[PDB]
């Protein structure tokens, strides 16, 4: 059997603080 | 063999590979810390980040 | 004009470091000039040492 | 949406300043885009090329 | 060299001046750093191969 992941499994890509911003 | 010319003599090699990631330090140079002066402008160095 | 051992000849250039470059003879970074050197074991060496 | 001509002028000036700031992050073929990395890692003859 | 050794160096203070000023070395080339400058730096990890 299977299930849809939706938008799960995201994590902080580096140990850097960023705020009020969009980062690619 | 000790009869060999230098191109055919043995050499020992060490390669030091370094990384300073988007993450903290664990190896540092011999350099010594000094007092944290907050609320003034300072020339600074944190873990080698000048 | 001066005498050094063969390994130290690399230190006689602008922007170098080491015992000769830093404590004996320092070139400026904008050095304009020729460095000329030759092995002198036939003149500058003696038994038990010069 | 009626004032689209005036909002378009504001948006184009903001897009041009954001592009100018984001180009500070580009390496341009240097070892880092952070000018303090180059200066804290390299000596003058190497650093000036970066 | 086909099965070269590696040592993790971590959680310690180095002094690379003791290395690069030694007469023992026939070649000492650095990439992305200056040999004179290493005593001013810190690193997340060091690997000695």
């Amino acid at each position: 059997a299977y299930t849809n992941s939706f938008t799960r499994g995201v994590y902080y890509p580096d140990k850097v603080f960023r705020s009020s911003v969009l980062h690619s | 063999q000790p009869t060999n010319g230098v191109g055919y003599q043995p050499y020992r090699v060490v390669v030091l590979s370094f990384e300073l990631l988007h993450a903290p330090a664990t190896v540092c140079g011999p350099k010594k810390s000094t007092n944290l002066v907050k609320n003034k402008c300072v020339n600074f160095n944190f873990n080698g980040l000048t | 004009s001066f005498v050094i051992r063969g390994d130290e000849v690399r230190q006689i250039a602008p922007g170098q470091t080491g015992k000769i470059a830093d404590y004996n003879y320092k070139l400026p970074d904008d050095f304009t000039g020729c460095v000329i050197a030759w092995n002198s074991n036939n003149l500058d060496s003696k038994v038990g040492g010069n | 949406s009626a004032l689209g001509k005036l909002q378009d002028v504001v948006n184009q000036n903001a897009q041009a300043l954001n592009t100018l700031v984001k180009q500070l992050s580009s390496n341009f073929g240097a070892i880092s885009s952070v000018l303090n990395d180059i200066l804290s890692r390299l000596d003058k003859v190497e650093a000036e090329v970066q | 060299v086909y099965a070269w050794n590696r040592k993790r160096i971590s959680n310690c203070v180095a002094d690379y001046s003791v290395l690069y000023n030694s007469a023992s070395f026939s070649t000492f080339k650095c990439y992305g750093v200056s040999p004179t400058k290493l005593n001013d730096l810190c690193f997340t990890n060091v690997y000695a191969d």
